[PDB]
RNA sequence: CCAGGAUGUUGGCUUAGAAGCAGCCAUCAUUUAAAGAAAGCGUAAUAGCUCAGUCGAGUCGGCCUGCGCGGAAGA
């Protein structure tokens, strides 16, 4: 809403609270501590799921801490305990691999109240349901 | 520079330019790109 | 490239035929703004973040000629940008004037209210209406 | 490279090559590589041609030979007195007239094809053009 | 479909074909029915473009020539040795 | 050799022989001609390895270690500087403790330690044989 | 020329990590005047560059052809 200000985005899952091998002092070298990533992180997330990777804004100034503001999650991570498998895709389009469907990603791309554009439950609704299907998966829509 | 009597546009920022009466070809992203003797 | 004469007619013949239905059309300038402002600009006139485009003087001269309207080509200076409402009380007026949080009014060249031509000392008196 | 697996002879004479060239339009492929200026081709010269498009092309489409040596050439080598018999045959070349579709291509682009011929065109000896199939 | 200006040509042989192909010009020849051949000067930069049509070789061609629309069909032409250019083109009266 | 499970399934004895000096040797011939039979492969072994370089050095010891043919696990940030883990061949370390103070003035320092045994680079596979 | 050059989305698989910009695929949608699941450089992955309303009438590049240029350095 302003300008570029420190705004990096490197996660694995909502599960891992502040890791290491994956990233570690990557998630905070230039204004992030890597331990604060626990307390302002964990903030409500404890208070719902962890199993989501969900990425968020880093907003630095000079006051030490910082002010990020959680938000949704990629739709990506819905395909695998929302879509279906989690992996395996075995050959690119050489063959229909799996497939979704309309009913499915459907309410669960609705949940998202701090994304999408236009309210049109139909134009912003579908608009999570291409990928879906670019990964050679077949349209049951 | 490279002088050669072929002398080309590699990249998208060469130019053509005639100097005196010799084909040349300035650059401004790759010293290698110079040329002469066209 | 450029646009071909048939495939220029349909969109002024569009911008017109959605300003003989427009309850409103406020113009002002739009020049050093960010996505990121006008998203937000969007997102408060409608939730379908559909709300203030940019057009050319040309292409709304035209449009605006294309319909019966006449004196407001003085609102036609340079940038500009036009704000319709084709449904709902075109006093959405008070959005884009508390967004701009300007103390002064320049910006604001004009608009047409129901028809009804306005100055740029009223783009105040519409956007500190009551409800 | 190209040549007659079999001649009813050896040796033949100098041979002019005047007048125009027969194969001018194309009736295999899409495209094609025509000769404008006047000279022979080596079998040499014919396949360090192939093997340039043919490559620019990696391993996909269609190339035909239209041209052929069919044309053996004797030359005497250093410290030999004129005559003595007629030279040994060293290799074939093909007379090539104004006009002679020197090769063709066809399964592949139209973009693809020029750049295909003009690294071809790049190893013959004389000049160049690129036609493409018409109608009758 | 296709208008070709046509004139009636005043003499023939390869010395006068040669002359016309030094002045943007073309010999021609409109054979067929129970008509008598008829020699046909055509301009080359016209033909040249209207032959670069695939719909010159299919569909019906009109040529008119001192007031007189003749609808003809392509049925052969002879290009230039290496040119692109025009030598020749045979039409029938169809 | 190591790594290997080797299992006994059949055999027999003769009318004279059968001694412990005997199959003593026929045991021998059994692994030599296995060993070359099951597709054989080099293993060399991969360290483990912290690259502290200042705070602006760090991204030129990051660059050195993915050229050295490394795969990088993920950067530490210590004081001012940064630690790089990455595994790298002991064998084609070499150099890499003089190539990485001369890119730091000796500003940067390493560690190594012995992780693990991997199958070797098909390139330097052949340059073994002799 | 001064401008803008966005959003779903860091598209899915792969991978240490690939986010337009190794590589397999896929290439729909979107708010529009317009923005490709992306031209070239650049990153370790990002970042950062960036190509594809004003001014007010001219601009873009293939074909045939004339005349020239470089290619061309000897006692
Ligand atoms: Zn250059």
């Amino acid at each position: 809403a302003k300008k570029v200000q420190a705004y990096v985005k490197l996660q694995v899952a909502a599960g891992m609270a502040n890791p290491s091998p994956p990233v570690g002092p990557a998630l905070g070298q230039q204004g992030v501590n890597i331990m604060e990533f626990c307390k302002a992180f964990n903030a409500k997330t404890d208070s719902i799921e962890k199993g989501l990777p969900i990425p968020v804004v880093i907003t630095v100034y000079a006051d030490r801490s910082f002010t990020f503001v959680t938000k949704t999650p990629p739709a990506a991570v819905l395909l695998k305990k929302a879509a279906g498998i989690k992996s395996g895709s075995g050959k690119p389009n050489k063959d229909k691999v799996g497939k979704i469907s309309r009913a499915q990603l459907q309410e669960i791309a609705q949940t998202k109240a701090a994304d999408m554009t236009g309210a049109d439950i139909e134009a912003m609704t579908r608009s999570i349901e291409g990928t879906a299907r670019s990964m050679g998966l077949v349209v049951e829509d | 520079m490279k002088v050669r009597a072929s002398v080309k546009k590699l990249c998208r920022n060469c130019k053509i330019v005639k100097r005196d009466g010799v084909i040349r070809v300035i650059c401004s992203a790759e010293p290698k790109h110079k040329q002469r003797q066209g | 490239m450029a646009l071909n004469l048939q495939d220029k007619q349909a969109i002024v013949a569009e911008v017109s035929e959605v300003a003989k239905g427009a309850l409103s059309a406020v113009v002002a300038d739009s020049r050093g703004v960010t996505v990121d402002k006008m998203t937000e600009l969007r997102k408060a006139g409608r939730e379908a973040g559909v709300y203030m485009r940019v057009v050319r003087n040309t292409l709304l001269r035209r449009a605006v000629e294309g319909t019966p309207f006449e004196c407001l080509k003085d609102a036609f200076v340079g940038p500009t940008l036009i704000a319709y409402s084709m449904e709902h009380p075109g006093a959405a007026a008070r959005l884009f004037k508390e967004f701009a949080k300007a103390n002064a009014k320049f910006e604001v060249k004009a608009a047409a209210f129901e028809g009804e031509l306005i100055p740029a000392s009223q783009i105040d008196r519409l956007a500190t209406l009551p409800t | 490279m190209l040549q007659p697996k079999r001649t009813k002879f050896r040796k033949m004479h100098k041979g002019r090559n005047r007048g125009l060239a027969q194969g001018t339009d194309v009736s295999f492929g899409s495209f094609g590589l025509k000769a404008v200026g006047r000279g022979r081709l080596t079998a040499r010269q014919i396949e360090a041609a192939r093997r340039a498009m043919t490559r620019a092309v990696k391993r996909q489409g269609k190339i035909w030979i239209r041209v052929f040596p069919d044309k053996p050439i004797t030359e005497k080598p250093l410290a030999v007195r004129m005559g003595k018999g007629k030279g040994n045959v060293e290799y074939w070349v093909a007379l090539i007239q104004p006009g002679k579709v020197l090769y063709e291509m066809d399964g592949v682009p139209e973009e693809l094809a020029r750049e295909a011929f003009k690294l071809a065109a790049a190893k013959l000896p004389i000049k160049t053009t690129f036609v493409t199939k018409t109608v009758m | 479909m296709f208008t070709i200006n046509a004139e009636v040509r005043k003499e023939q042989g390869k010395g006068a074909s040669r002359r016309l192909r030094a002045a943007n010009k073309f010999p021609a020849i409109i054979y067929g029915g129970k008509e008598a051949p008829l020699a046909i000067e055509l301009d080359h930069d016209k033909v040249m473009n209207m032959q670069a049509k695939a719909e010159f070789y299919s569909e019906v061609l009109t040529i008119v020539v001192d007031g007189k629309e003749i609808k003809v069909k392509a049925q052969d032409v002879q290009r230039h040795p290496y040119k692109p250019k025009l030598q020749h083109i045979d039409f029938v009266r169809a | 050799v190591v790594d290997m499970g080797i299992r006994l399934h059949f055999g027999s004895y003769h009318d004279v022989d059968s001694s412990e000096l005997a199959f003593k040797l026929a045991a021998s011939i059994a692994f030599k001609e296995g060993f070359k039979k099951a597709k054989p492969v080099l293993l060399e072994p991969i360290m483990k390895v912290e690259v502290e370089t200042p705070e602006e050095n760090t991204g030129d010891v990051i660059g050195d270690l993915s050229r050295r043919r490394g795969m990088l696990k993920g950067q530490e940030s210590e004081v001012t500087g940064v630690k790089i883990h990455a595994e790298v061949p002991l064998s084609e370390m070499f150099g890499y403790a003089t190539q990485l103070r001369s890119l730091t003035k000796g500003r940067a320092s390493y560690t190594m330690e012995f992780l693990k045994y991997d199958e070797a680079p098909s390139n330097v596979a052949q340059a073994v044989i002799e």
